[PDB]
């Protein structure tokens, strides 16, 4: 009765999971596009930094 | 999703035959070797038999080698495995596995306590 | 009995598969079709660390982006600084295989793990001067894979019998186990506002698990293979994971499904470990066939590729002023990168 | 004419030899892994002796040759012990390298606990100073010199002569050849352990020579290249004083195999694929 | 800029103590030798070596230190682990040897046997790395064979076709079936490790006792064995 009892885990996991709020996909994405584009110029692999300003160089 | 649906098999009689189909769905079939575990009622997992990615080699259990066919078509994605010259004392649970990995021959998929890359099996039951 | 049950939640994932199929409207890379490309990305080894013995299985950086703890297979666990070279401190550890480690955020403390199924934490005050084993956590069966810091106080760990835990460490006992998983839990990735975290098992399905109730939210079921390492994008609202199939993903928690998968036909080698950037654009991928790619995480491109080490390149990090991007290999070196 | 036609065969011999010489050596500063193992120190030893050589040996004898005459007449004296030197670098390396290989191929467990690189640098260093006792100092004090237009034949004498020729070359391939033939023997037991697992199992295949070749042209290329390179010359060397026995020109013609021999030192112990991978990233060719 | 003058001395101060004593701890290190102790648990994989310094037992693993001819030797026996292996296998990439230990007594273990010696065999990380096999248990063979029925061809339908190999010299005092079981089975475990046939690594097969010295200088000699291919490898002699 071992494989019925996490069968019926899986249900009511199953069951708490399907009842869920879902956003569509394009407005996740123009949110994501939005915070790439906000935050593009403070990262210092995307876009070059001067040897004076870099701590390695 | 990776998903296996094993499909035929039964009560059936000693000397007949039967074929088991494998409906592999939730991943490109051509890419993993595949192969074949059956559980005996009170006993542990045995590998039955394997196939590659071209389905060129092909090795058996030696018990029971010569009488089984094991077939895959990659354009009808399914694992066809023909039974024929029955035995009672191979009654058991077939359980279709599939390796872990690509473009490999490494397979560690004889274990019982919870192998997610397998189908749920089917029951196949030989009364003389 | 178990065959109502099986039906049951056959059902139950059709309609989750239902409402994940309603929800799909478009994709992402015909949405970022008007973007600009990012381009020939090249990045050069500004320093190299020496002197680990054995291969390096697990790094993570400081919060001050300044010294990374690095772990090996010889037994030393070895905090680094990354300006000057220096080692500020050389560890040795009881077991000898090691397969995480962690760093504080305040720096005071390093925790270890590895196939003895137990987390060391190490404090680093010294008011004698040397450093001494704060705690031993022996609450897990199979291995520990990946341990990260929640706070000083708290510690979530993930073992290798399909269960994660939260220790608290003055206690020193499990606060909230999770044991959602059927697969081995093979790392963590904590979320910035650190309430929520995703782990990837190898039963390909990465879950999504809240802290403080103490279940899981969310289910993935989009790879094909064992789902090795998985990190949050840096909004907290999506998260890319690599697999042993070729294959980053990149999942949504709303939409609850992959956005963008990132395949290229001529690489068939495993992923080993993945970190996002600073701003999010470049995801950085380490690769089994000895090199990392950048991935343009919006057009599903490589970049660039960081062909610098000589075995396989085993974990990978990131500063979180996003300065500079440290790999660690099995040929014992720490490749820092800008 | 004829000088034509020799001034293009030393020029390209002078030139591969610079260029092996420099990619082992730039090879080695470039990359760490190539300098990690304790091995590949003494090929560092012979990649530097080989340059000394054809930096310092080969042109000015060259340029001799083409003229016919001698151009500065006291550089001679010094030419002569550089020479010496230069050479007998060379194959008490070759002779280090061949020690290297036994040890380590004798005593696989004594190897890693007794090279520690302070033996190694204890072997190169007891070879270039066997070479710079053997060379700067008899030359100088002139005692070959004195067997009893200007031209740099020095006639050597009978005493330097055989006893240089014994310190040079006739030890270090007495040690080469017990070397080689004893990893030769281990190398046959191998190969016949290999065959006897390979023979049962393609006997339980079917119930249902090749390896022997490349370890004896291995061992047949070193040996047979440094042995037919240089002993023409010191068995010259050696009959030359005692004594028609020799002509000029002969004589002249295996000095420059014996000079040929340090191009063909690198391509030879250089077969590693960590050497290829460095030569195709350094020249950039591939 | 005094100051960082100063704590710039300090840190290198530090930096030349730990470099030291790594070191010393790398001398420690390359004198050791690890080796991977993996077999069934139906064998007695822990009855194998007698000649062990020390038993010594961490939580989830065993760790044995014993030295032949003063060369150090570690030997690592997995513990309480998950039955799923493919992860923590990595691991042990670094070792010299993998000493695999299989009973022969139970004759549907032998399968499984085969099954994970094929696995470790054509695994990509473990190419590198040698195997030395033990067919534990040749005593309960022996005492086995004379039971009336034979299991081995039952299991298998080869070995009613097979000889004993003309390479293999038996020990006195023993049955020619017993000999051809034995010989049958270490030609399985040979033609598994040949069918690969990368040259890398080879297999070493032994046939041990239930009670028995000698196995901890046959693991010294097949390190010697190791090493030595692994450098006529290395100048590309082989
Ligand atoms: C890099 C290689 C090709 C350089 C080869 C240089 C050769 C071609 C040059 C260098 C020295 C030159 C010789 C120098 C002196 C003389 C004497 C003169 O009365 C006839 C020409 C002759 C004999 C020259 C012929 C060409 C020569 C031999
Ligand atoms: C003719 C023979 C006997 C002369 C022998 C001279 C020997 C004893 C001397 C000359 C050069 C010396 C070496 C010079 C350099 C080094 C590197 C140093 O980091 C360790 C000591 C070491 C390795 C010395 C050891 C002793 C040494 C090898
Ligand atoms: C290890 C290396 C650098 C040692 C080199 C030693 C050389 C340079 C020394 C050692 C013996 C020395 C010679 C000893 C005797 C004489 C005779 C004297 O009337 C002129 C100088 C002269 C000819 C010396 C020249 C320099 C010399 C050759
Ligand atoms: C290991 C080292 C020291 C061995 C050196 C051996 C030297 C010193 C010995 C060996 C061979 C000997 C030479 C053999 C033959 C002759 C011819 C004879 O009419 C005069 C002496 C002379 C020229 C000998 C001089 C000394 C000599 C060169
Ligand atoms: C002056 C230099 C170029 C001379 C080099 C001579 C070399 C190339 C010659 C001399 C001896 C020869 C070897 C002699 C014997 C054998 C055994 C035969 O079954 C395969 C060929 C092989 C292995 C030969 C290969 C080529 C060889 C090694
Ligand atoms: C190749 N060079 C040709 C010119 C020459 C002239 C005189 C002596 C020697 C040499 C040798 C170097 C050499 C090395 C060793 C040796 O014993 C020697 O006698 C000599
Ligand atoms: C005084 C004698 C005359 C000159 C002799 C110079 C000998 C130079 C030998 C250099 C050997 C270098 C070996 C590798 C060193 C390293 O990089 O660790
Ligand atoms: C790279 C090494 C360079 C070596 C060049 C050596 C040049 C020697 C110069 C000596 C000139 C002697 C001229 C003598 C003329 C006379 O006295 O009549
Ligand atoms: C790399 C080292 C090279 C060293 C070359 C040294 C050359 C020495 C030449 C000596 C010339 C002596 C001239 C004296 C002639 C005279 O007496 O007038």
């Amino acid at each position: 009765t071992a494989s019925i009892a996490q069968a019926r885990k899986l249900v009511e996991q199953l069951k708490m999971e399907a009842n869920i709020d879902r956003i569509k996909v394009s407005k996740a994405a123009a949110d994501l596009m939005a915070y790439c584009e906000a935050h593009a110029k403070e990262d210092p692999l995307l876009t070059p930094v001067p040897a004076s300003e870099n701590p390695f160089r | 999703q990776v998903q296996l649906q094993e499909s035929g098999g039964g009560l059936v009689q000693p000397g007949g035959s039967l074929r088991l189909s494998c409906a592999a769905s939730g991943f490109t079939f051509s890419n993993y070797k595949m192969n074949w575990v059956r559980q005996a009622p009170g006993k542990g997992l045995e590998w039955v038999s394997d196939i590659s990615q071209s389905g060129a080699s092909i090795s058996y259990t030696g018990s029971v080698k010569g009488r089984f066919t094991i077939s895959r078509d990659n354009a009808k994605n399914t694992l066809y495995l023909q039974m024929n010259s029955l035995k009672p004392e191979d009654t058991a649970v077939y359980y279709c596995a599939r390796c872990p990995a690509p473009f490999t021959r490494d397979c560690f998929d004889v274990t019982s306590t919870t192998y997610a890359y397998r189908g749920q099996g089917t029951q196949v039951t030989v009364s003389s | 009995e178990l065959d109502q049950l099986r039906q049951e939640a056959e059902q139950l994932k059709n309609q989750i598969r239902d409402a994940r199929k309603a929800c799909a409207d478009a994709t992402l890379s015909q949405i970022t079709n008007n973007i600009d490309p990012v381009g020939r990305i090249q990045m050069r080894t500004r320093r190299t660390l020496r002197g680990h013995l054995a291969k390096i299985y697990a790094m993570h950086w400081g919060t001050d982006s300044r010294l990374l703890v690095s772990a090996s297979q010889d037994g030393k666990l070895i905090i680094w600084d990354s300006y000057t070279t220096n080692k500020v401190h050389a560890i040795p550890l009881r077991s000898s295989w090691v397969m995480t480690c962690a760093y504080a955020p305040s720096g005071n403390y390093v925790a270890c793990g590895g196939l003895d199924n137990i987390c060391s934490i190490y404090n680093l005050k010294t008011r004698e001067g040397n450093v001494r084993v704060s705690r031993e956590l022996a609450g897990h069966t199979g291995y520990l894979s990946c341990c990260r810091f929640l706070d000083d106080n708290q510690i979530v760990t993930s073992s290798g019998d399909t269960t994660c835990a939260l220790w608290d460490i003055e206690t020193g006992q499990q606060t909230t186990t999770f044991t959602g998983h059927t697969g081995d839990v093979m790392s963590l990735s904590l979320a910035p506002d650190t309430r929520l975290f995703v782990s990837g098992a190898c039963d390909a399905s990465a879950k999504l698990w809240d802290v403080r109730e103490g279940m899981c939210r969310q289910t993935f079921t989009g790879h094909e293979s064992d789902i090795n390492a998985i990190c949050f994008f840096p909004n907290g609202n999506a998260f890319a994971t690599g697999s042993d199939d070729a294959t980053c993903r990149l999942f949504d928690l709303r939409a609850d499904q992959e956005l963008m998968t990132y395949s290229h036909d001529n690489i068939i080698c495993g992923i080993t470990s993945v970190s996002f950037s600073k701003s999010g654009r470049l995801l950085l991928a380490g690769y089994d066939d000895f090199n990392c790619n950048v991935w343009d995480a919006l057009k599903a491109d490589r970049a660039g590729v960081l062909a610098g080490h000589d075995n396989r390149v085993s974990c990978l990090g990131v500063t979180d002023d996003g300065m500079a991007v440290a790999t660690g290999s099995w040929d014992s070196f720490l490749k820092i990168w800008n | 004419s004829v000088r034509i036609l020799t001034a293009c065969f030393l020029s390209l011999l002078i030139l591969s030899t610079l260029l092996g010489n420099t990619l082992v050596c730039a090879a080695v500063i470039r990359f760490r892994h190539l300098r990690s193992k304790v091995t590949n120190f003494f090929v560092i030893s012979l990649a530097v002796s080989d340059l000394l050589v054809a930096v310092l040996v080969m042109p000015w004898k060259a340029v001799a040759e083409i003229a016919g005459f001698w151009p500065f007449g006291s550089f001679c004296n010094i030419w002569v012990a550089f020479d010496i030197m230069c050479s007998t670098a060379s194959i008490l390396n070759l002779c280090v390298i061949s020690v290297d290989r036994y040890w380590a191929i004798s005593s696989p467990f004594r190897y890693e606990r007794k090279m520690t690189p302070k033996a190694a640098f204890i072997l190169i260093s007891v070879a270039w100073t066997l070479s710079v006792l053997i060379s700067f100092i008899p030359v100088q004090l002139s005692w070959h010199k004195a067997k009893p237009i200007d031209n740099c034949d020095s006639s050597l004498s009978r005493t330097y002569a055989i006893s240089s020729s014994v310190i040079s070359f006739y030890i270090p391939v007495a040690i080469m050849i017990v070397t080689y033939t004893r990893i030769y023997r281990i190398a046959q037991k191998q190969i016949r352990r290999i065959a006897a697992l390979e023979r049962a199992a393609v006997h339980a295949k079917n119930c249902q020579f090749k390896r022997e070749t490349k370890v004896l042209k291995t061992l047949s290329v070193i040996m047979g290249v440094f042995v037919c390179c240089w002993l023409p010359f010191f068995i010259l060397n050696c009959i030359l004083p005692f004594c028609f026995c020799i002509d000029s020109n002969t004589f002249d013609v295996f000095v420059w195999f014996g000079w040929a021999n340090s191009s063909l030192n690198p391509i030879i112990y250089a077969f590693n694929a960590d050497f290829r991978k460095a030569f195709s990233t350094l020249l950039g060719c591939y | 800029t005094e100051d960082q003058r100063n704590e710039e001395k300090a840190q290198r101060e530090a930096n030349k103590m730990i470099e030291k004593q790594l070191q010393k701890d790398k001398q420690v290190y390359r004198a050791t030798h690890r080796l991977l102790l993996l077999g069934a648990d139906n064998s007695g994989k822990s009855t194998i070596v007698k000649q062990m310094r020390i038993y010594h037992v961490n939580s989830g693993i065993f760790e044995t230190k014993f030295q032949v001819d003063k060369v150090n030797f570690h030997m690592f026996d997995v513990g309480a682990q998950r039955d799923e292996r493919r992860k923590w296998i990595q691991c042990f990439n670094d070792v010299t040897a993998i000493i695999f230990v299989v009973d022969s007594s139970d004759y549907n273990r032998l399968q499984e046997a085969l099954n994970d010696f094929k696995s470790i065999w054509n695994n990509r990380w473990l190419r590198t790395i040698s195997v030395i096999l033990f067919l534990n248990k040749q005593d309960l063979l022996a005492e086995k064979v004379l039971a009336g029925k034979s299991k081995i061809e039952d299991y298998f339908p080869e070995f009613a076709r097979y000889t004993t190999p003309e390479d293999a010299t038996p020990e006195p005092g023993e049955d020619p079936r017993v000999t051809r079981a034995k010989y049958f089975i270490r030609d399985e475990f040979l033609r598994i490790s040949t069918a690969s046939g990368d040259g890398r690594h080879y297999c070493y097969p032994h046939f041990t006792c239930s009670v028995d010295t000698e196995n901890a200088r046959r693991i010294f000699n097949d390190c010697r064995d190791i090493i030595q291919r692994m450098h006529l490898r290395q100048y590309e002699l082989l």
